[PDB]
DNA sequence: ATCACAATCCCGGTGCCGAGGCCGCTCAATTGGTCGTAGACAGCTCTAGCACCGCTTAAACGCACGTACGGATTCCGTACGTGCGTTTAAGCGGTGCTAGAGCTGTCTACGACCAATTGAGCGGCCTCGGCACCGGGATTGTGAT
DNA sequence: ATCACAATCCCGGTGCCGAGGCCGCTCAATTGGTCGTAGACAGCTCTAGCACCGCTTAAACGCACGTACGGAATCCGTACGTGCGTTTAAGCGGTGCTAGAGCTGTCTACGACCAATTGAGCGGCCTCGGCACCGGGATTGTGAT
């Protein structure tokens, strides 16, 4: 036998495509999988991951935090258009909402 | 028996809600609405949650069965709360 | 000296937009969950997590509302929400009414 | 012994803001984040199998369900990024 | 050779109905009415066996979903029917 | 052998036991089928669609008609508050809509 | 002789309301379908059970639309519907605004 | 090649679908607002009927395809339009 | 523009509890080989989508005209917001008791599989019955008289 | 209040095409036997949900007071709706051409499955550091002047 290699590390990866077709196989979505499907899934997976990730940590450091918070998540998600496009009917847990007060409340 | 824990949702909490909310003035008559629109989300949320809970043929509602029942409503949650 | 009408309630609406705190009293809460939840089965048990995330979502879902029928009550050049402004809110949405 | 995307995602987090943490709420956020899309993404490649008449889900369908599902240039990037790590994948 | 729910539809509006006929489009309504309610109950009844970690489907899925997605009068109505249906097929 | 029975004549059902328990396994909703799964389907089916032909054909004989058009099943959903609950998703081909005049239209 | 004004708009609310044909003429709209499927794929055929249905799901579209639209025009004291309901309509069904 | 094909949907016709939805007056303005609003429905729908007719490696939409990208939006169709 | 002062931002200075690292091991991922079938591909037929054209007539368009409605203005009465002293009950932390959630083991009934039988459903053909249309008449409904 | 007359309901009378009935056949439903395991049930542990209670103190409540806002009434001016003559292009029917939808047959590469191997991740413990909060101080936002 050759020595043993993930295929998160063939496909360049850090999300793991093994449990993603596991989680495929068991989940009654078809009768058979393909080898290519779990990668492109893993790769899509982290991808979306990434971007989220990187706003939010944009948010977080323009508050002059370190840990990234679930504000820090939910102001990333509606200050950017295509995640609040793809999160539109979605409530994050201790998230707020966006400061936002009507012009015509406003003095004078 | 419980009874009229409604009248525990109280004005005030109703308006710190209204002010997350942007409204800076509010009717009177706001309050009896507000506890109305509350009570029927709560009833077909919990209503859902129940059978979710009778289905596993538990006695304990889990946090999975109202994330379940969220999903029903389309009103999609995550994480969790306390 | 004393605040003009509506300074208090802009200081309010930026303090609580700022914040991600529940809005609702606990224990209330959780006594009007457990009143309504007899109804559908006798002698139930709740996690904490349960209640918590029911007022999660409940507490999300008043202040979707409220954004709403503040829209209506403007739309109508009024700066004060009624009744009528969640009504029409709640009947574009496609909720009981 | 529940499974989770925490260490992926921290991962990646370490890859994208080497200096940032993350609290254990953001990362129960971040765990339901990923279920949600993998249900979606799962269901609607098995919606293209069936309509297709189909009994495998590829890499194909795969595609054709982030074009569905995802706005924008989201989609354009996530499809670049899967073909890349399938074409990787390939060479191994 | 496609498939429909058009003769058991006919035969139903025969008992209900006797003098009154259909027209096809209507038939056509009636049949994407069947296959949604069959789609809705069927994929709410595989959620519910999923959640539980069942393999199965069983009567008792399929009663659990009809009261997840019917409302109010209808789910008990719809209820007794199917009990009493699948008690007449077990004396069979 | 005995003579073959369906299984709708033994549940005492007019839809179709046997095409919903071949749709059911078809359809990757579960690995396995119980017995009683597809006939309490099939007379739930049947239940409503005997609950929605009979409103529809009193709104068409309340129309003087003998034949249901969509605008009878149309008329018969959208009245029904349970079944307009049910479809409120839904659009009927060529079902029109409910006749409805706000008062504050209407003259003198 | 002649009507006031908003008899034969109440003759012809009572009239569409009553009828299920089609309000948009076929060639047109047909038209405006293929305009804008050429900028997704070129060179497209549509089977015309394809462009009924597109017709028909935006006919249904619309009209929900406009009776949204009238409510938030009544909810203003106003019987004409301006750009301002639509684009409120619009924002609380959650559409692209 | 089709150019300016929107202005197809005529003034008029957009009276009758206002007068189906119980619409007495309508403002001068509304004509242009409602055909913007009907080409971004439109492009929504046509764009995911596109993708299901590409998935399938065909030339020609059904309305099967149409019907599909209707119940992606959310808006489920029962019968054909013709 | 001035002035008072409450609200708000800024800069340290700690505590504390949770984020993050370390380690043993077990259980899921990986490797290699065998086999059957899903589907890729080619080739063929024949449907149905597109182009185009000429006529007819319903629909659209442009314009005149008048009035009904939208929007601005004013006025007023009270229902709201703000402040403060008093009462309430939420939150917290501790304790005790037990329902029931989660797990493990046994075994048996049920559902998959398969081969043979067979009858229900579907496609095509055919013929009348429901329903839209037309015309002549009575009903009723609107706006100036 | 009345009337002309326009919109609308009644009452039949031929057409006409779609509904619905009928028949042969094929392919999906049924029946009977075998067997593997999914799950029903029993029994057990020990987690976590519930009840109760006493103190602290923040929140809720009730009331006074005043003014900002909602609602009503008035007025005006112009952008709507309605009617009519002219233009436009939709709809229809027919003809012709061909792209491609749908089907069938062949074959082979891919994915399931199984047994052995091993390393990735998970739960548990441990420890420092990010952040919350507090207090002192400077700024500014708000209201009367």
């Amino acid at each position: 036998r050759a020595k043993a290699k993930t295929r998160s590390s063939r496909a360049g990866l850090q999300f793991p495509v093994g449990r993603v077709h596991r989680l495929l196989r068991k989940g009654n979505y078809s009768e058979r999988v393909g080898a290519g499907a779990p990668v492109y899934l893993a790769a899509v997976l982290e991808y979306l991951t990434a971007e989220i990730l990187e706003l939010a940590g944009n948010a977080a450091r323009d508050n002059k935090k370190t840990r990234i918070i679930p504000r820090h998540l939910q102001l990333a998600i509606r200050n950017d258009e295509e995640l609040n496009k793809l999160l539109g009917r979605v409530t994050i847990a201790q998230g707020g909402v966006l400061p936002n007060i009507q012009a015509v409340l406003l003095p004078k | 028996v419980l009874r009229d824990n409604i009248q525990g949702i109280t004005k005030p909490a109703i308006r710190r809600l209204a002010r997350r909310g942007g409204v800076k003035r509010i009717s009177g008559l706001i309050y009896e609405e507000t506890r109305g629109v509350l009570k029927v989300f709560l009833e077909n949320v919990i209503r859902d949650a129940v059978t979710y809970t009778e289905h596993a043929k538990r006695k304990t509602v889990t946090a999975m069965d109202v994330v379940y029942a969220l999903k029903r409503q389309g009103r999609t949650l995550y994480g969790f709360g306390g | 000296h004393r605040y003009r009408p509506g300074t208090v309630a802009l200081r309010e609406i930026r303090h609580y937009q700022k914040s991600t705190e529940l809005l609702i009293r606990k224990l209330p809460f959780q006594r009007l969950v457990r009143e309504i939840a007899q109804d559908f089965k006798t002698d139930l048990r709740f996690q904490r997590a349960a209640i918590g995330t029911l007022q999660e979502a409940s507490e999300a879902y008043l202040v979707g509302l409220f954004e709403d029928t503040n829209l209506c009550a403007i739309h109508a050049t009024r700066v004060t929400i009624m009744p009528k402004d969640i009504q029409l809110a709640r009947h574009i949405r496609g909720e009981r009414v | 012994r529940k499974e989770s995307y925490s260490i992926y995602v921290y991962k990646v987090l370490k890859q994208v803001h080497p200096d940032t943490g993350i609290s254990s709420k953001a990362m129960g956020i971040m765990n339901s984040f990923v279920n949600d899309i993998f249900e979606r993404i799962a269901g609607e490649a098995s919606r293209l199998a069936h309509y297709n008449k189909r009994s495998t889900i590829t890499s194909r369908e795969i595609q054709t369900a982030v074009r569905l599902l995802l706005p924008g240039e989201l989609a354009k990037h996530a499809v670049s990024e899967g073909t890349k790590a399938v074409t990787k994948y390939t060479s191994a």
